[PDB]
C-alpha cells in the first residue's frame, strides 16, 4: 500500500533519476500532486533538475499542471533563474503567458526576480509583456 | 513608541520556537513575553512577535498570521530540504494574503551549526537574490545569527 506518488514527489525533489525512473516503470502516476499541487515536474523546475525535467516530459507530464497558487513549472523556472529549464519547457509546449492566481505571467516574475535572459528567452516564445512587468536588480536583434 | 509586528513561519521542526525563545531571553539557561522593548540605531521601539509553531498546518489561522504581520521570518532548516521549498509555499501565500508583492521578509537558513547538511549556502544566497531579500544563516544553540535575523527584518519593514 505504498503510495508511489508520493516516493516519485520524493524522488524528484532529491534529483535521484535512478528512483524516479523506477518508479514510473513500476506506473507511479507522472502527474501526482502534493497538498500544494506542486507535481514532480514543479520540484524539478524548482530545484533544477534538468535531468529529471526532460526524463518527465518524456514519460508524459503535464506541462501546464497549475498548483493551488496557479503556478505552473514555467512560473517556477522562470522566477528562480533556471534558463535550461525554462527552454526545454517551452519546447514540450509550456504556455507561456499562463497566470497564476495574483495574475503574474512567467514573464513578470522573472522580470521582478532579475533574470533578463529568461525574460528575453520568454519574449522570443510570444511572451506577452506590459509596463507593470517591472524589474528588479539584474537574441535581443530576434525580439526587436 | 514605534511598534514592529513581526511573524515566524516555517514548516514544523525548523527551529521557529527556539530562534524566537533565543531573540527574547535575557539570561542564558542550560514565562517570558514576545512584547520586547529594544533600541534600534538610536530609536526606542517595540517588536511585537507572533510564532506560527503548533498552527503551521490551520490554513485559516495562518492567513491570519499574514494578514497582521508587517514583516515575515521565513525559517527553513539547512538539514531539511522541504523545508527549504516550503518557504516558497509560505512566500506566494503571503503575497495574496497582502495582495502585494513587495511584503517585507527575510529568509533564514536555521541549525547551521549541524553537520548533516542538505540545502546548500549558494542555492539559499540565489533564492534570496531572485525573492528580492536577505539571507541570513543561524542557530540557536551556537548564538549565530539570531539578532541578525530580527534586526535585518526590522531593517526591511522601515525601507518599506
Amino acid at each position: 500500500h505504498m503510495d508511489l506518488g508520493k516516493k516519485l514527489l520524493e524522488a524528484a525533489r532529491a534529483g535521484q533519476d535512478d528512483e524516479v525512473r523506477i518508479l514510473m516503470a513500476n506506473g507511479a502516476d507522472v502527474n501526482a500532486s502534493d497538498r500544494w499541487g506542486w507535481t514532480p515536474l514543479h520540484l524539478a523546475a524548482w530545484w533544477g533538475h534538468l535531468e529529471i525535467v526532460e526524463v518527465l516530459l518524456k514519460r508524459g507530464a503535464d506541462v501546464s499542471a497549475a498548483d493551488l497558487h496557479g503556478q505552473s513549472p514555467l512560473h517556477l523556472a522562470a522566477m528562480v533563474g533556471h534558463l535550461e529549464i525554462v527552454e526545454v519547457l517551452l519546447k514540450y509546449g509550456a504556455d507561456v503567458n499562463a497566470k497564476d492566481t495574483m495574475g503574474a505571467t512567467p514573464l513578470h516574475l522573472a522580470a521582478r526576480s532579475g533574470h533578463l535572459e529568461i525574460v528575453e528567452e520568454l519574449l522570443k516564445n510570444g511572451a506577452d509583456m506590459n509596463a507593470q512587468d517591472k524589474f528588479g536588480k539584474t537574441d535581443l536583434a530576434e525580439i526587436l | 513608541m514605534t511598534e514592529y509586528k513581526l511573524v515566524v513561519v516555517g514548516a514544523v521542526g525548523v527551529g521557529k520556537s527556539a530562534l524566537t525563545i533565543q531573540l527574547i531571553q535575557n539570561h542564558f539557561v542550560d514565562e517570558d513575553s514576545y512584547r520586547k522593548q529594544v533600541v534600534i540605531d538610536g530609536e526606542t521601539c517595540l517588536l511585537d512577535i507572533l510564532d506560527t509553531a503548533g498552527q503551521e498546518e490551520y490554513s485559516a489561522m495562518r492567513d491570519q498570521y499574514m494578514r497582521t504581520g508587517e514583516g515575515f521570518l521565513c525559517v527553513f532548516a539547512i538539514n531539511n530540504t522541504k523545508s527549504f521549498e516550503d518557504i516558497h509555499h509560505y512566500r506566494e501565500q503571503i503575497k495574496r494574503v497582502k495582495d502585494s508583492e513587495d511584503v517585507p521578509m527575510v529568509l533564514v537558513g536555521n541549525k547551521c551549526d549541524l553537520p548533516s547538511r542538505t540545502v546548500d549556502t549558494k542555492q539559499a544566497q540565489d533564492l534570496a537574490r531572485s525573492y528580492g531579500i536577505p539571507f541570513i544563516e543561524t542557530s540557536a544553540k551556537t548564538r549565530q545569527g539570531v539578532d541578525d535575523a530580527f534586526y535585518t527584518l526590522v531593517r526591511e519593514i522601515r525601507k518599506h
